[PDB]
């Protein structure tokens, strides 16, 4: 769950709790989770953020049942976005959309989770 | 101590507009506690203790510093940086996170040092949340675009 | 007879306005153009000078050579006509829960603007802020008669009526040439508080 | 002396002179002259001009009514009685200094001593207005916006034919730019409070205060100098008329001061302001209807 | 006599528009340059300023003999079509361009139409290095129909300048059908096509259909 | 003076193009690149934004005599026809290069085609364990067609220069022959024969009988 | 039969609902359906869920009556295909196609078939 106080700081501690590539000591400390694999997820949810502004929540929810989908989906092809989507909890948070305003505050926590991601390595 | 409020602007305009608005940040200055200066606008209300100290020699000295010994960041580097000290939820911060650590990798790769002491030295005064050390970042900003007008 | 009849409108905006006012400080990315308000609620206003001044330029082109005008509005010499008859109020912006429901964010949308010069191509962006579509304001205008009236009371009626038909064809606001305006007065009735004057004939006159 | 009417503005300029500004409140001489201004164009006047020199009927100027009728502040009432802490009750002296209305619930206590941090009324704004395309045309226009709550009530006399004259002033309105959206309001006739009406005297040799602004008669004016407390605030400008083609000046009156606390009140006039070779009376109504402070 | 004709266009679009509006710190994975909108309804708005300045420039380049400078130095024939602010007659004078507002909602909604805006993803590739910079703008799609009207007042000071005002909007209109009206239309975008077109006076007495010729 | 003339050419397209799309929810076993189209016919479009990029990005190599590294380092003969951001007088600048429909809806309706957009499966094969990676990417089919509108002004400035700048444009035309259009290119994708060349005006005076030789040389 | 609001959490049922190989303890509780014997599946709707977006309905029922074909077909090849189309009521939804926005909602639960079988081992 996650309120409109806290989302950022959600995702701020999820980046820190996902583990690194404590091997391979070529710039050490490094994510196994990708860039490439992170923005496929948040392209998802940024086609949404967007037509959350126009549209209805009443035609919306045929996709948003479809981010259930693919959150498992690419969690299923790689494990490093199977961690991503149990420490972030994603599928939790799916799961609560509800209305516009938390459709909005899910989108604004993906983006969230691409920026510390940038951030931190 | 004493206090003070000045006012820009612009050309042409009547006195007694200019002497009013003036009249209404001193009386505004006077109010912040007692001893504050009111720049431009009732809501730049700093003590003098962090507008001489911090804002007009040592953050605007820092600004200035970066954005002379450079060509990249322009003026639209600075402005978006105005929105982003402007508005902060707490969503912008993670915003800003992603904005200048884009930035730090788009640049030349010979004055990344330069860019990076000044990210996460402006990152540092953005997320200190007392709001002390982020509205002075605003009016600093306001001090370097008004320097390098054209 | 004495009476006060009044014109309860209710305005409507089916392009933005842009009423401005006191200019405080631009403040770099801050509005350059911020529209007037009412400073207790902060909801936009339109004040009644403003729409004073403006349905006479439009009668003052229609009914222009005076004698119409002078009775309608005022006039500093002419001793006749001074405090011309014609008692006008701010706009109140009544459906602010109705805009609400449809869904909005804040009641004055910003528009964002440019300038480009002819010679070096170059840009020169406003933030023109505007009051959104389809607002509507409370509309009151106290037509006053008089014992000196009732000769000309019809022929008055025959001019606020055309007053309001031309500014659903002119703009009623600042910067009209490039949008900003077309108001529409719609449900315009006639109804007569402290008087006695019957409002019957009249209230066809409107639609 | 008799029931309150209480009006509801919400926009309203109120002179002070200029254009650039606008009191909060009116006083006596401002609603009298748009009554005779009313009474006039109802073809109606004479009927108020035989009843606007009586004893029966009063005024009063207005004064905020935030649930609760208010009251000005006494001129100098509340005594000096501390000689600690100088820093700062200077500056608790720079914001009662400019208050000037207290609530009937306290006004006793301001005579008895306490500070009463003044509440708001109508932030005044100052809006600048123009006239397109001509030479000199930027005048600006000060505007009181009334808090949500607060209204005027003048206190008259409950008459008729008064309360027949002021549900017209609803749609003429008082004030400055009426005809361009100002002094609109709505009267809604209440009654006083009964510790109110217990000191609305008018002729009660005692230490009296003022609750309008009144230019003695000549008889009192002599002794209402020596313990008074007043204010003088130059009752001046053009007198309004439908028969000169010709803006006049009205010969300022110079009043007292709803506030002026006093001893012995004196009795009032209605004060032919008007200018030499001029038709018609500028009545200027100046009477006083008291407040006891004591009492 | 005091007059004012109203011309009843119906701006379709072909390669759809992007007039930019709020180009502030958008979202991260969002849009980059969202087009101007409505608050009401979503809805894209040619507005009328755009209309405006894009009809000047280039009716600017055809209707002046000096190249001007400034918007103050047209000639008299587009300072008073267009206003001018240095001129002491050519203030406020004979035009009023109306926004708008997406005649065709119904319509575009009955075919396969999702969203009234498309979003085009589109990049650079930096010259030497060859390295991609995307970008994600926002655009109006390409069947949309526009609601536009113009006010042309006639305030008596002219007499005969009405006749051939309308060669200079006809050829206005013209104009813009060849150039772009707004945004990144060198690239693309933009190309409005005006049709439709319809004078008809709505207060005065003037003849239109001796006019409605000009406009065929 | 002032004229607007308009080069009605039309792209063919040889083994056609890809210009890719992001279509985030487009499925999941199906098609993982797009194609772009025009929103309310889902036909394949080509974009004058990919038409204007490669005739800079092309022309880099036959009108610099200095390598660029930026646009606004060009030297202003693509300037005066592109356009600059950091130069004075070449900033809005003589090509208005239009959108390109798909233009034979009937002629491959009227051939044995289903859908618009073939979809090609791809397989990157990885060079040791062999082991696949497939996508499926869409692209406009071989025989394709384009209506290529391009309008040139001409303002008070080209005295003589109209000539100068259409030795241009049939440099840049004719070496998107010889290359792709954007997509992959190296594998197919491109190739396209721009027929019927042909300059007429719609605004102004312009004599262009003196212009279709050159065109059609 | 499945809504816009549950046909995700339909599949996600229906996936757990299907057995596994209790016996063979070399990494048990597998299916016994296999990953390619669905993709075979999907490859059928994957190519109609983008067809639905550029062709009408009215040419497009030539195959959704063929997804009823093979369906059938490969459930009676293999009993593990043959018990998915039982579980995930398949033959029962594909029977209830009847505009763009069901078959799109289908070519979708298809989709979320695929993506908690690859979640769930």
């Amino acid at each position: 769950i996650l309120t409109d106080e806290n989302y950022v700081d959600i995702a701020e501690k999820a980046i820190l709790k996902l583990e690194r590539n404590t091997r391979n000591r070529k710039n050490p400390d490094a994510f196994f989770l990708t860039t490439s694999k992170l923005r496929n997820l948040l392209s998802l949810t940024s086609t949404l953020f967007d037509e959350s502004k126009v549209k209805e929540y009443d035609a919306l929810l045929d996709r948003i049942a479809y981010l259930r989908v693919q959150f498992v989906y690419q969690a299923g092809r790689e494990i490093a976005v199977k961690d991503l989507i149990e420490k972030a909890q994603i599928l939790e948070a799916l799961k609560e959309i509800k209305d516009r305003e938390t459709l909005q505050r899910f989108c604004r926590y993906m983006e969230a989770l691409v920026a510390y991601f940038k951030f931190y390595g | 101590t004493l206090s003070a409020g000045i006012g820009l602007f612009a050309d042409k305009t009547p006195i007694s507009l200019m002497a009013h608005q003036t009249g209404e940040l001193e009386e505004a200055a006077k109010g912040n506690e007692k001893d504050s200066i009111s720049l431009f606008s009732s809501d730049y209300t700093f003590k003098f203790d962090r507008f001489i100290t911090n804002v007009y020699d040592d953050k605007l000295e820092q600004i200035r510093y970066f954005f002379n010994h450079q060509d990249e960041r322009g003026k639209n580097f600075i402005y978006k940086l105005i929105e982003l000290l402007r508005n902060h939820d707490r969503m912008n911060m993670a915003r800003l996170a992603y904005y200048l650590t884009r930035l730090e990798e788009l640049t030349r790769e010979t004055d990344r040092d330069k860019f990076k002491t000044f990210k996460n030295l402006f990152y540092s005064w953005y997320t200190n949340k007392n709001d002390k050390d982020r509205k002075e970042a605003e009016l600093a900003l306001l001090l370097y675009i008004y320097e390098i007008r054209k | 007879t004495f009476a006060k009849i009044k014109f309860s409108a209710q305005i409507r905006l089916e392009t933005g306005l842009h009423i401005g006012g006191s200019d405080a400080f631009a403040a770099i990315g801050a509005i350059n153009s911020p529209v007037i308000k009412d400073p207790i609620t902060n909801l936009p206003i339109i004040p009644g000078s403003s729409l004073k001044g403006k349905m006479r330029t439009l009668l003052a082109k229609v009914y222009n050579e005076s004698d119409i005008l002078s009775r309608l509005f005022g006039n500093s010499k002419d001793k006749r006509f001074k405090m011309g008859r014609l008692i006008f109020r701010d706009a109140f912006l009544s459906n602010a829960d109705e805009l609400d429901s449809l869904g909005v964010r804040s009641y004055t949308e910003v528009k964002f603007e440019n300038t480009i010069d002819r010679i070096t191509a170059e840009a020169n962006p406003r933030q023109i802020e505007r009051a959104i579509r389809n607002s509507t304001f409370d509309f009151e205008l106290i037509y006053e008669i008089t014992d000196e009236n009732e000769n000309q009371v019809e022929e008055d009626f025959k001019v606020i009526r055309d007053g309001l038909k031309l500014l659903e064809l002119d703009y009623l606001g600042g910067s009209g040439s490039r949008g900003y305006g077309k108001v529409a007065f719609e449900n315009l009735k006639a109804t007569t508080v402290f008087g006695n004057y019957d409002v019957k004939t009249l209230n066809e006159l409107l639609t | 002396t008799y029931k309150l009417y209480i009006m509801t503005f919400q926009n309203a300029h109120f002179g002070s002179g200029t254009l650039d500004s606008s009191k909060l409140t009116f006083s006596a001489d401002r609603i009298f002259s748009a009554l005779v201004l009313e009474a006039l164009k109802m073809g109606k006047l004479d009927a108020f001009l035989a009843e606007a020199n009586q004893d029966k009927f009063t005024l009063t100027d207005a004064f905020p009514f935030q649930f609760g009728p208010f009251l000005p502040k006494p001129i100098g009432y509340p005594k000096h009685d501390q000689s600690v802490d100088v820093k700062e009750v200077r500056r608790q002296a720079k914001l009662s200094k400019k208050l000037q209305f207290l609530a009937l619930e306290n006004v006793d206590d301001y005579l008895n001593g306490e500070l009463f941090e003044n509440e708001e009324h109508a932030v005044i704004d100052t809006v600048t207005k123009n006239q397109p395309h001509k030479d000199d045309n930027l005048y600006q226009v000060a505007t009181t916006r009334f808090s949500n709550d607060t209204s005027l009530y003048v206190i008259a006399n409950e008459s008729d034919l008064l309360n027949e004259l002021m549900s017209s002033l609803q749609y003429s309105g008082l004030g400055g730019k009426r005809s361009s959206g100002f002094g609109r309001f709505e009267l809604d006739i209440q009654n006083i409070p009964l510790e109110l009406s217990d000191r609305l005297t008018k002729n009660h040799s005692d230490k009296v205060m003022s609750l309008t602004t009144a230019l003695p008669v000549d008889a009192d004016l002599e002794e209402a100098m020596e313990d008074g407390h007043y204010l003088l605030t130059k009752s001046s400008g053009f007198a309004f008329s439908h028969a000169t083609n010709e803006n006049y000046r009205k010969q300022d009156l110079y009043k007292f001061a709803s506030g002026s606390t006093f001893s012995k009140t004196f009795e009032g006039q209605i004060v032919d302001v008007r200018p030499l070779d001029f038709p018609h009376a500028v009545l200027n109504y100046a009477k006083p209807l008291f407040f006891k402070l004591e009492v």
